[PDB]
């Protein structure tokens, strides 16, 4: 139980939760094992992963440029799912979440997919282009293997979805901060973040356009048990494509700073 | 829930991100609402013929099946205004944008013929259409690029992946995610997340039921089979919809073949693929072991796009229609013969039909059959390819 | 002598070397004869049904009439089959050629409108088409040149002169003078030697006749008025012939005033130019004082020509007609209007009489008008020549 | 009556008539008038003379590059009738045709035309685009001021045209030897001679493709009073503007061969 142990940990300290989010595979399998260990040593409280995709339609160009690196990088999800084994394998208690695409979940057997997050220690998944409406055999899967499924509270979203989304998840509930794909650029909620502890929802965490500590602390104000950051991350990785250690250096900066503000 | 089976079968369904649903579900009760509304199927029908020109010719074509048992017809949505069956549902769209209190209009484009029917449609009923246009397609089809744009249209180059359909597809799909609340999405195929593969079968159906009545009118009796190229599956679902119930009418889809089969470089997932999740619907893929969607290629910026309308893989599954592919050398010596013989430039998206069509008339010359071809749209915009690739042979 | 009156009024006639009368006279007599022949008519009837897609539509124009008291409908030519009116009549005289065992074709064409559609005639009823085309026009009309060769049609480049309409029209005489026992010279214009300037208007009045029934049809009443552009004349000739005897109807044709009136660079000699004999008629030319045909010029190669049809002329004598003239600029504005404001783009000879509708409803906006504009074609043959101009100018 | 004397000497001579045709003012006013001396004095028994018109339909490339050539240097219609009047000057009896293009004729006046035709000394008048059916004004106009109106005799002509033609005529018959426009490269009736002498049509002369002396004995051996020839004599100007001495000299040279052969 990785989720609910740490969610009771930081309850405890009083602290909201930074989730960092990378592609797995970007700039290469080496390297962003490396950025991955950094973005714990700094402080990640939990992690966000994502699987290279042909076509990320709910991402911006930042992450779409993540997938294009790792492509040419030749990372397959077979990859990515050694590279998990040996994420778990030095990191015991880190919670662990992907955020996948239908297609690469369905591909081999929706079960088959959720059998192989077990066996490499994944404790959630959150599918981007699959709604609550369509989420009953991926959910299913996710739970006989004792894999949290995640779901998404979108900004526009009515009572009914929050009861769904509410009774449905597991480990943590994805808070969109806005409209739109993923991007460090668009900046983005008190509210929602109630009804969801109102109906026993597992615990909030902000994403989407989240690129600043002021940002990270807003959400934990807002009653959000923490903020995940993706694109602000990815965009030190591609800057920083010559210059590996100062790509690291500038990422435990980033991600201390992220984390701080959760405090 | 929704109003509607987003099913075809297995095939179907609203595979997109959550913040969408809403639009997904506004649409589909705009749909069923303007479906049961007489104003509106008055003002859709007022526009189809008295701006559109509709109901379309349908052409017999007496030379080219001369010597042969194959009677030929044609259904002639290349005389539609626009100059393809696109621009159809295009207005019955832009009414159910303007039903929804949208002011602005999402398209994408491969052939162009989408954007353009988008970009008329929106100038005449007052909306801001902004196009997403695959580079390559920018170039292989630049007389719709211009005509877009001579329209007030925001044409918009995408560059990424292959620089074609699919990836119009998923910049539309991204802007749209992000803009929901002021722009409709006027998606131009019978695919993608439900309720467009029901919308845009609905909104195109009348190329069906006036061949049907025009071919009872001319001969007496039903086709043996109806023919139509197969990108999205529009124009293919557009002829076959009346028929479906039909038994005896064959209903034949033709993908495009590419460079062939054996090549990998086509757009014939249907026969070709197989079924995965992608661009919120779940149907036929090209797509790798892993999982990954491929590109796909075909001579045609209109066929060219690595998945195919969920109602065909359903139909294509229980047999009530077989689909076939024509390569691209097929669909240009069928081009060249409608150009030289019945004095019609077809579309390239067209011309795959209407090589079927003459590969079923050649292969079985003494075999008695009725068929019709859907020609979806007029080559005008393939002019230049079609010369340079013949300038390169002679 | 001849069955039919080769004069309108003054002007007409049948000014021809002595070897082409028996030319004129055989297709005056093969005219007359279908004319009265069952058959020819629904042989006729069917092609322009069932192939060129006729009837076309009549668009009513509500966006830019707004605020004013100006009722504007559109006669869609541009939705006929091969983008313009010229398919009307060349597929009446191409039956004629035909009937009179012709098996080869000669044309001329300015906006190759005429031209490709001399030629999907040709392949379609098995003739041998060549069309001639002034150089300057190959190229500010160049998406016609493809169709055409595409079609099967040799299209002939001519050098001479201003390298345009009138050139063309000059080869195709001459042509024809050493050809006429194989060839038919398919006219394109209500103009040249009779019997020309009265088979074209009888095989072009289909779309007064259709605009008539479909204008009282939406409104219970005939037009104030129906305005047409005017080259050589066919598609005014076309719309008035219908409306002549029904005197309330205001009929007026335009001439392309060019760059103006004032500077001599137009084509408009019915009311700026003096009566001659050129081209096989007795009609106003544009003419320099010592006799010679000047040279005329228009942003539109369709109404770039010298001179005129004789029965505008005549018109225009007794006052049936009014004819007034656009500029190149009025033409434009009128282009980009439809293009943006009824998602329709005009062929540029249409953009003519559509510009002068404009003026007459926002020179007197309050005055209570209903009127109808011939738009001949479509422009997608004008795209490239538009932008080239709208991008000298931002 | 100068054709009257003309044909009345050549067939007390037994020879036909050879009758160069040229367009006036090409390449030059000058040079025009002296190419036209040289063809009295090589041995034309007539002329045929053009004037420059904008758009001469029934000439092929030849003939229309001469009018050009005219236009180039200026030439005008009124030059023309200045230039014919100085011809008439010098050969008070040579008989001398025009063939025009009815704009030219039409456009001050038919009557004005003709009555200017009368005053520089012209004999006859053939306007190339009014057939019979069309003559009446034109024929009226020619009579009246002492012109012979000129009538063509195309090779497709049937009875009623011959008999028109025949009674309508004066001074010459022209006999067009085929279809098409004027042009050398394109050569061509016994029939049709023996029919015009039957109704006392005026003497015939043939023009179209005659452009060598064999084509002028065998009009002649066939019936004809004579032979036209215009292109052929076009040519050697063109190709001799750099030399207008061999211009004269080649084409005094092929005049004669032309002439001699009519005998
Ligand atoms: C993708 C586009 N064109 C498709 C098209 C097709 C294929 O799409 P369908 O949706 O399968 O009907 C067939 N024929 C014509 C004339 C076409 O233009 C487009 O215009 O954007
Ligand atoms: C001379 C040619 N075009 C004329 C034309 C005209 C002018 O010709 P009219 O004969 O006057 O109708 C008007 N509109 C369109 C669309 C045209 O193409 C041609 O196509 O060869
Ligand atoms: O990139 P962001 O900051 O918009 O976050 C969204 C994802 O990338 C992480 O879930
Ligand atoms: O040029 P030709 O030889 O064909 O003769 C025709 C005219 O030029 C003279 O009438
Ligand atoms: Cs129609
Ligand atoms: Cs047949
Ligand atoms: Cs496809
Ligand atoms: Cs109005
Ligand atoms: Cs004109």
């Amino acid at each position: 139980e990785r989720y609910e142990n740490l969610f009771a940990q930081l309850n405890d300290r009083r602290e909201g939760a930074f989730v960092p989010f990378v592609t797995l595979g970007d700039p290469g399998i080496e390297q962003s094992l490396k950025i991955i260990d950094t973005l714990i040593d700094a402080g990640a409280d939990a992690l966000e992963l994502g699987v290279p995709f042909s076509d990320p339609l709910a991402d911006g160009p930042t992450i779409q440029n993540a997938n294009l690196r790792a492509f040419a990088a030749g990372v397959t999800p077979a990859q990515c799912f050694e590279m998990l084994a040996l994420i778990r394998e030095k990191h015991p208690t880190i919670p662990i979440g992907l955020l996948m695409y239908a297609n690469l979940v369905f591909n081999n057997g929706i079960d088959a997919f959720y059998a192989r997050c077990e066996q490499v220690g994944v404790d959630s998944v959150l599918v981007a282009d699959v709604p609550v409406e369509e989420s009953a055999p991926f959910r299913q899967a996710a739970l006989r293997h004792n894999i949290a499924p995640i779901f998404i509270c979108p900004p526009n979203a009515d009572d009914d979805l929050l009861r769904q989304v509410a009774s449905y998840g597991r480990g943590y509930t994805y808070l969109l901060s806005r409209s739109g794909v993923t991007g460090a650029e668009n900046r983005g909620l008190h509210h929602l973040i109630e009804k969801l502890k109102e109906y026993h929802a597992a615990p909030a965490l902000q994403g989407f356009g989240i690129s600043s500590p002021e940002q990270v602390s807003a959400a934990v104000r807002a009653g959000a048990a923490g903020a995940i950051s993706g694109s602000a991350i990815v965009k030190i990785i591609e800057k920083n494509l010559a210059s590996p250690k100062q790509m690291l250096a500038e990422l435990r900066s980033f991600v201390s700073a992220m984390k701080a503000a959760s405090r | 829930t929704t109003l509607l089976n987003p099913y075809f079968g297995e095939f179907g369904g609203m595979y997109v991100p959550q913040i969408l649903m809403p639009a997904l579900n506004q649409l589909e009760e705009a749909f069923v609402s303007a479906q049961k509304d007489p104003e509106f199927q008055a003002q859709f029908a007022d526009l189809l013929k008295n701006y559109a020109g509709r109901p379309t010719a349908l052409t017999k074509c007496q030379n080219i099946t001369a010597g042969t048992r194959t009677t030929l017809y044609l259904k002639r949505e290349d005389l539609l205004h626009g100059g393809a069956h696109k621009t159809n549902q295009v207005l019955g769209q832009a009414l159910l944008a303007k039903r929804m209190g949208k002011s602005e209009i999402i398209a994408e484009t491969g052939a162009g013929q989408h954007g353009v029917a988008s970009a008329l449609a929106s100038a005449l009923l007052g909306l801001k259409c902004r196009i997403y246009m695959g580079a390559k397609d920018v170039e292989r089809q630049s007389p719709n690029v211009f005509r877009m744009r001579l329209m007030g249209a925001e044409v918009i180059p995408v560059h990424s992946g292959s620089a074609t359909l699919k990836d119009a597809c998923n910049e539309a799909l991204r802007d749209w995610s992000g803009s929901y609340e002021t722009a409709h999405y006027m998606l131009g195929t019978a695919a993608g997340p439900h309720p467009y593969p029901t919308i845009v079968r609905e909104f195109q159906r009348m190329i069906g039921e006036e061949t049907k009545a025009q071919i009872l009118d001319k001969e007496g009796r039903l086709p043996d089979a109806v023919i139509a190229c197969v990108g999205g599956g529009s124009n293919a679902i557009g002829m076959f919809a009346d028929f479906i119930n039909d038994t005896s009418v064959g209903l034949i889809g033709v993908e495009p073949g590419g460079h062939g089969i054996e090549t990998g470089e086509h757009g014939a997932p249907l026969k070709h693929g197989r079924v995965g999740i992608y661009f919120g619907m779940k149907a036929p893929m090209m797509q790798t072991a892993d999982g990954q969607i491929e590109e796909s290629y075909s001579i045609s910026a209109g066929l060219d796009f690595p998945s195919v309308g969920p109602q065909h893989a359903y139909l294509n599954s229980i047999g009530r229609a077989d689909y076939v592919s024509i390569t691209d050398d097929e669909a240009l010596e069928a081009f060249k013969t409608l150009c030289r013989h019945e004095g019609i430039i077809p579309a390239l998206e067209s011309s795959h039909a209407l090589a079927h069509a003459l590969k079923m008339m050649r292969e079985q010359p003494e075999k008695e059959q009725l068929l019709v071809v859907n020609l979806s749209g007029r080559g005008d915009k393939d002019i230049f390819t079609v010369h340079d690739i013949l300038k390169a042979r002679g």
